[PDB]
């Protein structure tokens, strides 16, 4: 919650990082997605890798980063700590990030956030014991429609009810993985009561173009 | 035609909205889209910026500018440099969840956007800035543009019309501030998604300092349809200088929230009680409704009697448009809550960088959890209309005016609850 | 830039000691606070000429116009890009 670093003796610039070639291959594929001269236009997705490879950013990954990239490192730093991705603590396995912002809020997202508290045992912004899962409460995670929703590490699960992310729970904790979509009987962002629109066969190509095309 | 509304399916650009089909190339084709693109790159770049003139489109991410008019910014001669799209894919609205339906299910549809609209600007290459929660999303949309490499629609010699065209993806990491053009274009150049002061403007320097033109998934997605059906066709819905189709997300306190395709000017009472199963208890139970997104001033239940869900109708209504996703509110809400939570969002989604928006919303947010409690006094309503009102118009981007809005709309429609909020909060708390 | 609209006359600084008691700056000088406004350099110099005074002229220091432009910290292929913002 701090946006000024101390050297721990688990985070500290000699804590060590450094790529898997795998990954220095996918770094070189990311910088020549960038004009030539500009290749602090990586941060961004370097960093992510970084985090994706190692779970969280030490002040090693940001160093690292602005090694592989000739950029500062303070301009690093700056994007590590304006992002509210790039986690700069280490986050549980499961990183569940609950949306409360007002379409969420209005569809009872605060029962979701009791279920998955009293579940877990802890609270908004803490980790269980195990290292299993972080509960932090995000903002809009543009799913408004499959209000009340959750995020867990790449996926959304949505249309939930206190059973549906309890039942996410328990399936996180026997070590599977489940399915990331709506809880209720629908598939995607459809009216429940069945389609208001799009029953027809679509046309195909062909259809209404205009003359001389 | 003076009634809106009730659009059929053949005049549905976003068919396989609801994920219902293929999405992928062989999906793709056979429902229209990649169909005659060589045709569309070959007659140049005046006349699809005609097609777009013509049809009327305005930019679907909020601010309604003319697109045709905004890319025809970029039809100049070269200087050197090059000329990039790019395509706003942030979605960090609150409400809004089409650009992901888009994205998610109709993904060619917004790769041939890219190219068509990348020849009507002259442009080397399409940055698509997709966001970074939207990973599912992201991967979808990199099978699609590795499908469309591969078939030749896109890169050396696009769809054999002699032009090079690359599309790219880039991740976003979570900020809401990066939907704003200028900083969701110094977010690609790897720094804080922080707004740039205009001018320039991105048609003179972009991103890495190119013409750039950042434009919505929805505006640029109708972009082949708008060509291959022709303007006309996608000028005669809605109003005029309302032309077109539209994505709207109805949810809140709604039966049925959902994600729908309905013609521009459309009556929102229709919209409702059509595509979404009504407000939850029928239609007397409605207390607000938030037209667009977050960023729009909240309406009551007698302006949604009878408004119109195009930009000139909602403008009229002291509201805007936006991002036309409807946050539907019932009597069993605390409005003063629900707007506290949306300042809230607006403090914790905002870079800081100027000092308006970085000290007034800190500060609006302040007096909004004052306000829901009732730990006030009724001086302190015109006093937070008068920061909402140093806070619009100041600031770098209209994050500034997007969060002062629902603050003069929920004092302007909701100044008694307000008041009788804090008059019991005086006679039981002294 | 208030203050730098005006001459000026000042006097060439002298003696200050400690007062033995207090520890106090004492002078002897008369002319050490006296400070004169003038409205332009001719003015000033013919105050000074008219009271017998030695003088020296120092001339005005405007600051020379900038060539300033928010869009160069954007440049495609110049240095003077911003790190940040
Ligand atoms: C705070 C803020 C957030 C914005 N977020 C988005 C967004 O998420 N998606 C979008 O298309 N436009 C967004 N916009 C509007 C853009 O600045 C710009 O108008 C649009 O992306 C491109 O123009 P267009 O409407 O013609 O497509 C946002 C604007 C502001 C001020
Ligand atoms: S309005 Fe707010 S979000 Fe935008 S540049 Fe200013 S402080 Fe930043
Ligand atoms: S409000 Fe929770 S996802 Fe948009």
């Amino acid at each position: 919650a701090l946006f000024v670093h101390r050297d721990t003796p688990k985070n500290n610039p000699e804590t060590p990082f450094d790529f898997t070639p795998e990954n220095y291959k996918r770094i070189e594929a990311i910088v020549k997605n960038y004009p030539e001269g500009h290749k602090a236009a990586a941060v961004l997705p370097v960093l992510d890798l970084a985090q994706r490879q190692n779970g969280w950013l030490p002040i090693s990954a940001m160093n690292k980063v602005a090694e592989i990239l000739q950029v500062p490192p303070m301009r690093v730093y700056e994007v590590a700590t304006f992002y509210t991705m790039y986690n700069r603590k280490p986050v549980g396995k499961y990183h569940i990030q609950v949306c409360t912002t007002t379409p969420c809020m209005l569809r009872n997202s605060d029962s979701i956030l009791e279920a998955i508290q009293k579940k877990l045992g802890i609270k908004v912004g803490e980790t269980t014991p195990d290292k299993l899962f972080t509960l932090i409460e995000v903002e809009c995670l543009g799913a408004c429609v499959n209000a009340p929703m959750v995020q867990i590490n790449d996926n959304y699960y949505e249309d939930l009810t206190p059973k549906d992310i309890e039942e996410i729970i328990d399936e996180l904790k026997a070590g599977k993985i489940p399915k990331p979509g709506p809880r209720s009987g629908r598939f995607s962002c459809e009216p429940a009561g069945g389609l208001t629109s799009l029953t027809e066969p679509p046309k195909g190509p062909g259809f209404g173009v205009q003359a001389g095309l | 035609k003076t009634s809106f509304g009730s659009l059929k399916d053949e005049d549905r650009i976003f068919t396989n909205l609801y994920g219902r089909h293929d999405w992928r190339l062989k999906g793709a084709q056979s429902r229209g889209d990649w169909y005659k693109t060589k045709e569309i790159l070959l007659k140049g770049p005046d006349w699809i910026l005609g097609e777009v003139k013509t049809s009327g489109l305005r930019g679907r991410g909020g601010a309604g500018f003319p697109t045709g008019l905004k890319w025809s910014f970029m039809n100049k001669p070269s200087d050197g440099r090059p000329k990039y799209l790019v395509v706003n894919a942030d979605e960090g609205e609150p409400g809004t969840c089409k650009d992901r339906e888009i994205i998610r299910h109709d993904p060619h549809k917004l790769v041939e956007g890219c190219l068509v609209g990348g020849r009507a600007m002259g442009a080397r290459a399409a940055y698509i800035y997709i966001r970074g929660e939207f990973y599912n999303e992201a991967s979808n949309l990199q099978v699609a543009i590795r499908e469309a490499y591969e078939a030749g629609l896109i890169g050396k010699n696009a769809c054999g019309s002699g032009y090079d065209f690359d599309v790219f993806v880039v991740r976003g990491a979570g900020a809401y501030i990066c939907g704003e053009e200028t900083a969701l274009i110094e977010s690609i150049e790897g720094k804080q998604g922080k707004p740039r002061l205009k001018p320039p403007f991105p048609a003179d320097v972009g991103v890495f300092g190119c013409p750039t033109t950042v434009a919505n998934v929805e505006t640029v997605a109708v972009s082949p349809t708008i060509c291959r059906r022709g303007g006309a066709w996608f000028a005669s819905f809605g109003r005029e200088r309302n032309s077109g189709t539209k994505l709207f997300n109805i949810s809140g306190h709604v039966n049925n929230p959902c994600t729908v395709e309905e013609e521009m000017s459309v009556p929102l009472k229709e919209l409702i009680e059509k595509h979404a199963g009504g407000v939850t208890g029928g239609w007397d139970n409605l207390l607000a409704v938030i037209p667009g997104g977050s960023s729009t001033p909240l309406i009551p239940k007698s302006v949604c009697e009878t408004v119109l869900m195009d930009f000139d109708a909602l403008i009229q209504a002291q509201t805007g448009l936006g991002t036309a996703a409807v946050i539907v509110m019932d009597r069993s809400t605390d409005i003063v809550k629900a707007i506290a939570r949306l300042i809230e969002f607006y403090k914790h989604e905002s870079c800081g960088q100027c000092t308006p928006c970085r000290e007034g919303v800190d500060w609006m947010n302040k007096v909004m959890a004052r306000f829901v409690r009732g730990d006030a006094r009724p001086a302190e309503i015109d006093s937070l209309w008068e920061i909402s009102k140093q806070i619009e118009g100041h600031t770098i981007c209209a994050l500034g005016d997007g969060a002062a809005w629902p603050v003069q709309g929920l004092i302007r429609h909701f100044r008694p609850e307000l008041e009788e909020r804090m008059q019991r909060f005086a006679q039981q708390h002294q | 830039v208030n203050n730098t609209k005006k001459w000026k006359m000042e006097f060439d600084t002298r003696e200050r000691w400690e007062n033995p008691l207090m520890g106090w700056a004492s002078t002897a000088d008369p002319l050490s606070n006296l400070v004169l406004t003038f409205s332009t350099k001719e003015d000033a110099i013919a105050f000074a000429e008219k009271n017998g005074w030695s003088y020296d002229v120092e001339e005005r220091k405007v600051p020379k116009p900038k060539s300033k432009s928010y869009g160069a910290n954007f440049s495609w292929n110049k240095r003077t890009r911003v790190s940040t913002k």
